[PDB]
């Protein structure tokens, strides 16, 4: 799965059988690392209007 | 059940029967009108494509569509800015309340703004803003931004307090020229005089009218704090349209996935162009449906804002003789209040309360000469024949400057023989 | 503004241009690594195969998949992959490989 | 500000009439040597009416003023044919 | 200026320019010209190209019909306002406040306009001010007198009656006032004589 955004730290732990995270507009906003096993939040760097 | 249509009563009509009111009520009624709504703007690139390059390449043959939709949302946003500026600017001059609060018994304390509050609103505006309850960054990451309104709530409350200070100190002269000061019992007596009630009716029971007005403002205060569905359904429809746009991204539309990066992770663009173009067609159809719904809603709120500006200019800046336009009853004055994305009026209406049954005659006969009343009605209490006005029973004797002569008496089918005093 | 309005004499007001976006520079790629290799030699070249009604079933997991060894062993007749690019197998992750 | 991050504009403490509307009670203009200024808008003249229990204002002269008001009535009557538009 | 007549023609002409520029798009086809498509293809494989151009041009045409109907509703609402404003401001004198100009309305003149109408409202605007010490009633010898159609004013020495929109000082008589009750029922009242000629 390829995506763009800013990887920040999180405090919402997942489950040991869960890997994936999704929200109200089916974007990946929380992810599991395969080696560190740490929860990471995806925030896009695309915020603004000119 | 089969629904009922109210009370079922017959008016006891005769050819010589008149119901003159004796006592009365002063009832303030409320009316809720939307003025504008939330100014949202949708850009096509983040909504349809996001951060994709071949999507922006393939959208250039639909580019004048997106120019049209950006044109439509910017026109909607400047239309609601024009709507709020048209409703809450009837004066070019900001008027203030004098620090002396002697208004002839009238208590103007809970519609004028309170300086002790951190905000500059009245308590009815405070508990009216608190009733309407207005996910943000999750929508804004998709491309769904909300523009802030031009006039802030402090500015709308300042315009409202300027119109209120003009209505209390001047009344209707500030809506038709420079503000001429006039004391409020003579202003409210002039609002009686615009109906047909004489001024001495107010000047004999001024404390009763002041207590009825203060108790009626208190009843509006207790009624509103215990609804505002004219303003709530507009925010509900707009938020439901934005959530409909949010759940119009997970639709596959006949493609294998609803995520463009998920499509690019498993397909080459020779076998991916038809599915990504199908997703362009589906998302552009969703956005076209949203723009059509928002334009119909903008036309409805524009018609309601034209009605609100008309009601402000005709009920606030003057006394309207249009029946059931500024309340339910004979209209005296109205007080605007600020509202979240709307306007709330407080239409103070003269409503008669009591009534008595009176024997009448359209003319009397004194000396073979029919005397018709100038501005009243002939009534009787059984033995004596009196002239009174059309909204209060004031026993006035028949005197020759209260009536006018017209011809002889044997031309009117209903006429009595009663002596004018002729002083 | 002249580009997005398509005139050269721009009247005063408010106009919208393209938004402020941030270009990424690096890419971070997260796969779990396996020392073991998937079977391909005795799968694509065995000593005896079965019939078509009794087809042989094989499960391939917990190994690193690679199609580079099939291009030098023998000349295949057909190599058809439907639903996914054959050059994009290494850019994805395999899930439930069955033979 | 609340409308957003504005660059290329000088904030002033004064308040003028709204010229180019921005958002959240802010408008921009050109006349301040001369550069784009940003300001919180004015709403009109800051004054109070001299109210009393027994004071009235009666006009002595008048101005007959003729104002204009412009309303659209019609537009262009266009017709589209599909055989000449989509086809040919 | 005359911007309310110019924006309608600008929106309509630029919408027609949008319909002209929508013919140049491909909408996912090899070319935007039907002559070029029929020149480079046989009919048994060009139906998807012609059908995709029909779908794009049809969607642009229904978009034009939608904005034209919404603008037709807007111009119909503004023209119903214009017809009501002619029938009430010009025919007749309207007592509706800020409906036929700024001030007390006297009369209006319509003028012909290109796809519109321009009214010339003639409004009474009062000018200048003098402060007066006023009272809602006067007391002569125990009878409370109330003005018929004007207001009581005073220059400081004598009490006069005047109308509320123009200042003409008149001597308070018993002809232009009316009696109602005794004097000790009104909170603001003054003891001022009537000449009674």
């Amino acid at each position: 799965l390829t995506g763009t955004g800013v990887l920040t730290e999180s405090n919402k732990k997942f489950l040991p059988f869960q890997q994936f995270g999704r929200d109200i507009a089916d974007t990946t906003d929380a992810v599991r690392d395969p080696q560190t096993l740490e929860i990471l939040d995806i925030t896009p760097c695309s915020f603004g209007g000119v | 059940y089969t629904m009922s249509l109210g009370a079922e009563n017959s008016v006891a009509y005769s050819n010589n029967s008149i119901a003159i009111p004796t006592n009365f009520t002063i009832s303030v009624t409320t009316e809720i009108l939307p003025v504008s709504m939330t100014k949202t703007s949708v850009d096509c690139t983040m909504y349809i494509c996001g951060d994709s390059t071949e999507c922006s390449n393939l959208l250039l043959q639909y580019g004048s569509f997106c120019t049209q939709l950006n044109r439509a949302l910017t026109g909607i946003a400047v239309e609601q800015d024009k709507n709020t500026q048209e409703v809450f600017a009837q004066v070019k001059q900001i008027y203030k309340t004098p620090p002396i609060k002697d208004f002839g018994g009238f208590n103007f304390s809970q519609i004028l703004p309170d300086p002790s509050k951190p905000s500059k609103r009245s308590p009815i505006e405070d508990l009216l803003f608190n009733k309407v309850t207005l996910l943000i960054c999750a929508q804004k990451f998709n491309g769904l931004t909300v523009l802030p309104p031009l006039l802030t709530d402090e500015m709308i409350a300042q315009y409202t307090s300027a119109l209120l200070a003009g209505t209390i100190t001047s009344g209707w002269t500030f809506g038709a020229g420079p503000a001429l000061q006039i004391p409020f019992p003579m202003q409210m007596a002039y609002r009686f005089n615009g109906i047909g009630v004489t001024q001495n009716v107010l000047y004999e029971n001024q404390k009763l009218i002041a207590n009825q007005f203060n108790s009626a403002i208190g009843k509006i205060q207790d009624s509103l704090s215990s609804a505002l569905g004219k303003l709530q359904d507009v925010v509900n429809q707009n938020a439901q349209a934005l959530n409909t746009l949010v759940k119009q991204l997970s639709s596959n539309f006949g493609a294998i996935s609803s995520v463009l990066n998920d499509i690019l992770s498993r397909l080459d663009p020779p076998e991916a162009e038809v599915q990504i173009d199908r997703l362009i067609t589906g998302r552009l159809q969703s956005l076209q449906t949203y723009v059509t719904q928002q334009l119909i809603r903008a036309a409805e709120i524009r018609a309601s804002a034209n009605l609100a500006a008309t009601k402000m200019s005709e009920c606030v800046l003057g006394q309207s003789k249009r029946v059931d336009f500024c309340g339910k009853g004979y209209h005296l004055m109205s007080f605007p209040q600020s509202a979240p994305h709307g306007v709330v009026f407080l239409h103070v209406t003269y409503v008669p309360a009591q009534e008595k049954n009176f024997t009448t005659a359209p003319a009397i006969c004194h000396d073979g000469k029919a005397h018709f009343p100038r501005e009243g009605v002939f009534v009787s209490n059984g033995t004596h024949w009196f002239v009174t006005q059309r909204n209060f029973y004031e026993p006035q004797i028949i005197t020759t400057d209260n009536t006018f002569v017209s011809g002889n008496c044997d031309v009117v089918i209903g006429i009595v023989n009663n002596t004018v005093y002729d002083p | 503004t002249k580009c997005t309005l398509k005139s050269f004499t721009v009247e005063k007001g408010i106009y919208q241009t393209s938004n402020f976006r941030v270009q990424p520079t690096e890419s971070i790629v997260r796969f779990p690594n396996i020392t073991n290799l998937c079977p391909f030699g005795e799968v694509f070249n065995a000593t005896r195969f079965a019939s078509v009604y009794a087809w042989n079933r094989k499960r391939i997991s917990n190994c690193v998949a690679d199609y580079s060894v099939l291009y030098n062993s023998a000349s295949f007749s057909t190599f058809k992959c439907y639903g996914v690019s054959p050059t994009k197998l290494n850019d994805l992750c395999f899930t439930n490989v069955y033979a | 500000t609340r409308a957003g991050c504005l660059i290329g504009a000088e904030h002033v403490n004064n308040s003028y009439e709204c010229d180019i509307p921005i958002g959240a009670g802010i408008c921009a203009s050109y006349q301040t040597s001369q550069s784009i200024i940003a300001y919180t808008m004015s709403l009109g003249a800051e004054n109070s009416v001299a109210y009393s229990n027994n004071s009235i204002a009666i006009p002595t002269n008048f101005t007959i003023s003729v104002t204009t008001e412009i309303l659209p009535v019609s537009m262009t009557k266009t017709s589209v044919d599909c055989t000449m538009y989509i086809c040919g």
